[PDB]
């Protein structure tokens, strides 16, 4: 189209609408309720724009440029007295009742209200009259509430209700006495709640957990990164103040997450901040714990393992590609093993092999979104990769944006899109061992075991394409729920068949991959999405090595004499008392690690690792996608006596130290190039971001912002002279004001957003190209592999129907957000969120034990009894029993094994 | 401890299959509610949300939209003067000062025994015989402050 | 219903009707058409922005028309009595009738029905009879209170 701003000619989008139109080219316009995802509804009356018919106009007309498409020869202007005045009026009105709390605010300097104060130029007050105020509601551990400040500007709701899909968020009273909240007291039950704390323009919603030890945004060292808390990937900003991680805001990337966080990867970052961290390698001489530097440490190792006769290293799918890489060559690749177990390396590999060998297009997570017939099969979706389910939902709000298009509505219009979408939604058929969080919006959810789940997938693909294996024993009216799941499936335009490794069973992964090809048997554009376990399970698996049991059993024969764990607990993948036996039957333990785990007294050295705020490293998440974090803050610039190094950086001057006797603390491009060599599966990954001589005209990238203060007063308690600015020699940043963030610099890796004049998440508009698109320049990532031209073969083995045995009982998992990635339940704000472990059991079965609702149970799995109170589930099937997996003793690796002597305590 | 009688339910239900939305029988089953016990306590919310199958932020809205839904417990009989702008030529102040003189209580506030409460309210469609004042079941009007005890005294 | 004007085969004809009444809960917002429609769905009546319209997609998103009750009263004498005569009624730019009257310290005030054309002096000493003793005539407003 074409547009007249002010006289100046500019080609925009004809199906935009007028402000993000504006927006895309740099243009400043006053606005508060349209956010680009969430759609336009006009509450705030703060984009007003003088509109003109023809070219010679001088009245004008006064229009909202979030309803006012971006049509051709559309003549508007923005900086016309008229428009000033009554954007600085709607300004005035909402400053009438707006408390005095920008001091004690924690918005104060992100504030959205603060810049659109400030833009519209409005200083001086005439209102003389009383405020009103408002009572605060409690929602929970992690969003702090204060309705004060609001201006009813309805973002909440709509995101909440319309786009999260909540139910517990909603709008009370009438005229200026609008209150935005839960009905009462309690936590907001939503797995995307943390996401207000951005929606919001003001401060009634924010982040409690940071809250708890608060500073300024112009105070925070940010860096961009990747969550570490499962294999979904999302960017982040992680911002440190004082050596503690502070904050995880979101970072923008078109691609994966855009403006929308999980609460796990939001407030789970706890356990970076926790005081048990080995801070500097510690060395077990007879019962002493003694304390090393880094140079004696990584001598007494390489001497320690240059007389044993076999060093094995056992790696971690928390670890990123460059440690694990780095333990591989200290060990070599016949001595590596994976730190998962048989059953989950063969699922993880089985994922792989259809992701980068089916032939089917993985799509992206924004990608996700665009699709018009969804089937999970066997993946808690929104307890692992919640993320997922949210771009679940909005593919699922697809079918009334798409009937809302059809009778001449933009997608802009969202009222209008509910209007016309009542309740008409796109087919969701969601498939667990008990009801999901998707069960609100599926077409149907089917709640059986994950051999009956996988015989659905069968059967699913079988009724699609009479090449695939068929299925023998299927009821009747549960043949006619296939048909009425095939007929949807069979006209999409564009069908989606999401899977996981969660489910335990090697057979729902390919029922999945079975349904996938014989939808693209038919012609169909179809997509299939696996959900990984952990941040870098893929990579791992791309990897690859022995699971853990082969390298228990080298422990426990006596063939290997030195064990190095890099990041791994090692209970999470098999039983504790085969673990603890194999290492303390190894003369050598040796952990590489971050985190206080229960091997390490049974260690012999610990090397203290660095965790993902204060290290580099690439990760690839669930859809092969490598990705770089960068670090936050250096470690040692607070406390001089801590080193806590990167694990690469241990490993590769411990191989430099047991071949030629000195240390070497290389630098992270190195160990990308040697894996980018010796690895060409892996070599993508040098794609992921530049290298460390990156500079935009000849500058770094700051990572902190220029208003950064205090540096000659912050750490003048240990000595008023001041320390050295920390030399970042791996990545292109700078631990230093003395940098570029620039909006319009050439690079993908942005740290945070800011902009002169937008202090708010809302700068990330202007390091956009285009308003809710993607990043300029491109986003950051690049996938591993490409969609491949010949598929697989169609699956034939077809399990057999779940078969109740007396005696035994198979264990159900159920997953949750807080509780089950093992980082996030070291965080000591998860111990209040995350519910008490509960076991689960139908009512046939209770019955049949005589145990009641509440009643502690206890049962007995690698010769160990625990107890645990029984919670009846009436989704559950016969014969099976729920158990909540990720908790403590209860490891993930359970799921889809057998459970003996369930007894009443 | 809330519990919907069958009646109530019923009678929801029963508004329920007039409209082809369950959503749309939420102000009638609010105003069910408040005919069969006076306000709306905290768990009628809830339960009106399970019954129609809403969430209950949707049902506390509707509830706290509405000036007629009540979601404070009350009298036993309430007071609904009209204050608008006919009424206002009329001299609502005079009916105002003997109810807040006879009731000894403040607008919005309730007697101690619980015998009146005092509110105002909308246009109540009769300007011609302005003043008037909605009691639960009558339209008093033509008021003059010297009635006002007369007129109190016939409701327990 | 009793006497089969609503329901099925009304009269023969085939025309499958019904009528439900819903009382409002006291917000003067719910009188204007989309919020009528939001109300009537059981939301808070938030009015709706154009476009979309009414006429397009109303209640539920379906065909919904609200009108008046002096329209859908004045409809059957339009339809009864003939169109031509029902434009013979008041000779002016608006065609047919209206309830009109005053209130607020009148003499007499209540409701009649006007044609168009008719100033607004000829109710106040006619209909209304004038006001009470010893009142001016400052001011006075003809729509109600908007
Ligand atoms: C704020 C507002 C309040 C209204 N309240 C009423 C009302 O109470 N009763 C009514 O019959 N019309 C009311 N209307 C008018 C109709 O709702 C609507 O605007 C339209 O004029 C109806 O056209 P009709 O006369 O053909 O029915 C109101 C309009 C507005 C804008
Ligand atoms: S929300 Fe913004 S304007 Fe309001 S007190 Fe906080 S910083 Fe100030
Ligand atoms: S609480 Fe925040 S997001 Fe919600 S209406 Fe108020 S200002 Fe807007
Ligand atoms: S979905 Fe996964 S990767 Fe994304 S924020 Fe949540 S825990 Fe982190
Ligand atoms: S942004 Fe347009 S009125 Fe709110
Ligand atoms: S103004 Fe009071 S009854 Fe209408
Ligand atoms: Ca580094």
């Amino acid at each position: 189209a074409t547009i007249h701003v002010d006289g100046k000619e500019y080609e925009v989008n004809g199906a935009d609408n007028l402000l993000e139109a504006c927006l895309s080219l740099g243009l400043d316009i006053p606005y508060f309720c349209w956010h680009p995802a969430l759609g336009s509804v006009g509450a705030c009356r703060q984009c007003a724009v003088k509109q003109y018919q023809n070219a010679e106009d001088t009245r004008g007309r006064l229009v909202m440029s979030c309803m006012t498409p971006a049509s051709d020869g559309t003549f508007i202007s923005i900086d016309d007295e008229e428009a000033k005045q009554f954007r600085e009026s709607v300004v005035e009105w909402l400053m009438t009742n707006h408390p005095h709390d920008c001091p004690v605010c924690e918005e104060g300097g992100n504030c959205h209200l603060q810049d659109m104060t400030v833009m519209t130029g409005h200083s001086f007050r005439r209102y003389r009259f009383t405020k009103r105020t408002h009572r605060n509601q409690d929602l929970g551990p992690f969003i702090s509430h204060e309705m004060n400040r609001c201006i009813a500007c309805y973002r909440c709701v709509r995101y909440y209700k319309d786009y999260a899909g909540g139910t517990d968020l909603g709008v009370y009273g009438a005229h200026d006495n609008v209150y935005f909240g839960r009905p009462e007291d309690g936590t907001l039950e939503s797995e995307f709640s943390g996401n207000l704390v951005e929606i919001c323009p003001t401060g009634v919603f924010t982040d409690k957990t940071h809250s708890e030890r608060y500073n300024r945004k112009w105070d925070m060292q940010f860096a961009p990164s990747i969550c570490q808390q499962c294999s979904i990937g999302c960017n982040i900003s992680p911002g440190e103040r004082y050596g503690e991680l502070r904050r995880i805001e979101n970072r923008y990337n078109g691609t994966v997450n855009h403006y929308f966080l999980c609460d796990r990867g939001r407030f789970g970052y706890g356990y970076v901040n926790l005081k048990d961290r080995p801070r500097q390698p510690v060395q077990r001489r007879g019962d002493d714990f003694i304390t090393l530097n880094a140079e004696q440490a990584m001598q007494g190792a390489a001497d320690i393992l240059r007389q044993s006769k076999k060093v094995i290293g056992i790696g971690s799918p928390r670890a990123s590609v460059e440690s694990n890489f780095a333990l591989r060559e200290l060990v070599g690749e016949e001595n590596f093993y994976t730190g998962i177990a048989h059953g989950e390396q063969e699922r993880l590999q089985l994922a792989l092999k259809v992701l980068r060998e089916g032939g089917i297009y993985t799509p992206a997570l924004r990608e996700i979104e665009s699709y018009d017939a969804v089937l999970v099969l066997g993946e808690d979706v929104t307890q692992t990769g919640a993320r997922v389910a949210l771009a679940v939902r909005q593919a699922v709000k697809g079918k009334a944006r798409e009937m809302a298009a059809a009778q001449k509505v933009a997608d802009w219009q969202i009222a209008a899109i509910l209007n016309i979408g009542q309740r008409a939604k796109h087919p969701l058929f969601v498939t667990n061992v008990d009801d999901t969080r998707l069960d609100d919006i599926a077409a149907w959810t089917y709640r059986a075991p994950v051999e009956d789940q996988a015989r659905l997938g069968f059967a699913i693909a079988h009724a699609l394409d009479n090449s695939a294996p068929a299925v023998d024993g299927i009821e009747p009216e549960l043949q006619s729920k296939i048909d009425v799941i095939v007929q949807a499936l069979a006209g999409a335009k564009k069908p989606l068949i999401i899977s996981g490794t969660n489910a335990g069973s090697l057979e729902v992964i390919q029922a999945a991959a079975n349904v996938a090809k014989a939808l693209k048997g038919r012609g169909a554009d179809v997509g299939i999405t696996m959900i990984a376990r952990s941040v870098n399970s893929m990579g791992l698996g791309i990897m690859g090595g022995g699971s853990l049991e082969e390298a228990l059993t080298e422990l426990e024969t006596g063939r290997a004499d030195a064990v190095v764990v890099l990041e791994n607990d090692l209970h999470r993948h098999a039983s504790a008392t085969r673990v603890n036996a194999a290492l303390a039957k190894a003369p050598l333990v040796m952990v590489v690690d971050h985190q206080r785990t229960a091997i390490m007294e049974n260690a012999h050295l610990v090397l203290s690792a660095a965790s993902f705020a204060e290290s580099d490293g690439t990760v690839i998440n669930n859809e092969g996608r490598a990705q770089r974090f960068f670090q936050v803050y250096d470690p040692a610039y607070y406390d001089s006596k801590t080193v806590m190094l990167e694990s690469w950086r241990w490993l590769h001057s411990l191989h430099s130290t047991l071949l030629s006797r000195e240390v070497d603390w290389t630098q992270l491009d190195h160990v990308i190039d040697a894996v980018v060599a010796k690895i060409p599966e892996l070599a993508g990954i040098k794609d992921a971001a530049p290298d460390a001589t990156f500079r935009i005209r000849g500058q770094k990238l700051a990572r902190e912002p220029h208003r950064y203060s205090g540096r000659t007063a912050m750490r003048a308690n240990i000595s008023v002279h001041e320390p050295r600015q920390p030399q970042d020699i791996d990545t292109m940043f700078t631990f230093s004001m003395e940098g570029n963030n620039q909006p319009t610099a050439h690079r993908s890796q942005v740290p945070f957003a800011w902009a002169p004049g937008w202090n708010s998440p809302q700068a990330w508009n202007k390091f956009q190209d285009e308003v809710g698109g993607k990043l300029r320049f491109g986003d950051p990532g690049v996938r591993l592999f490409e969609t491949s031209e010949n598929g697989l073969d169609y699956f034939t083995s077809v399990p057999a129907r779940f078969q109740p045995q007396d005696g035994k009982w198979r264990i159900a998992p159920y997953y949750h957000l807080f509780g089950s990635d093992e980082l996030s339940q070291r965080a000591p704000v998860f111990q209040s969120r995350m519910p008490q472990p509960y076991i689960k059991l139908n009512p046939a079965d209770a019955a049949k034990l005589g145990v009641n609702a509440g009643t502690r149970v206890s049962f007995s799995y690698d010769g160990n009894t625990v107890t645990l109170p029984v919670e009846i589930a009436e989704g559950l099937t016969a014969g099976q029993v729920g158990l909540p997996m990720g908790m403590s003793g209860i490891a993930p690796v359970l799921a889809g094994a057998h459970l003996e002597d369930l007894k009443e305590a | 401890a809330f519990e919907l009688s069958a009646a109530e339910r019923e009678a929801i239900e029963h508004e329920m299959h007039h409209y082809e939305d369950p959503r749309a029988a939420s102000i009638e089953a609010l105003k069910i509610v408040q005919k069969q016990r006076g306000w709306v306590p905290d768990g009628a919310i809830h339960a009106i949300a399970d019954v129609l199958g809403i969430p209950a932020s949707d049902v506390e809205g509707v509830a706290t939209f509405y000036s007629q839904i009540f979601r404070q417990p009350v009298g036993r009989h309430v007071i609904r003067y009209c204050d608008s702008v006919v009424c206002h030529i009329n001299g609502y102040q005079g009916i105002q000062a003997a109810l807040e003189k006879k009731l000894n209580i403040k607008p919005g506030q309730t007697t101690f025994d619980g015998r009146f409460t005092l509110l105002p309210t909308c246009c109540l469609g009769n300007c011609d015989k302005g003043p008037n004042m909605m009691i639960d079941e009558d339209t008093h009007a033509h008021l003059t402050p010297e009635a006002i005890p007369e007129l109190l005294e016939r409701y327990k | 219903t009793e006497a089969g004007l609503l329901g099925k085969n009304i009269m023969g004809t085939g025309f499958d009707f019904e009528l439900f009444v819903h009382t409002g809960a006291g917000r003067y917002i719910c009188g204007e058409e989309t919020a009528l429609i939001n109300s009537l769905e059981g939301r808070r009546a938030n009015p709706r922005s154009k476009p979309p319209f009414p006429a397009t997609s109303g209640a539920w998103g379906k065909p919904t028309c609200v009108n008046n009750v002096e329209t859908l009263c004045n409809v059957p004498a339009i339809l009864a009595n003939g169109v031509e005569w029902y434009q013979n009624i008041s000779k002016s730019k608006d065609a047919g009738t209206k309830l009109m009257g005053f209130s607020g310290r009148v003499k007499n005030p209540g409701l009649w029905e006007l044609p168009f054309g008719t100033t607004a002096r000829e109710i106040l000493e006619d209909y209304a009879g004038g006001m009470r003793d010893g009142l001016k005539f400052k001011a006075w407003q003809p729509g109600g209170a908007g």
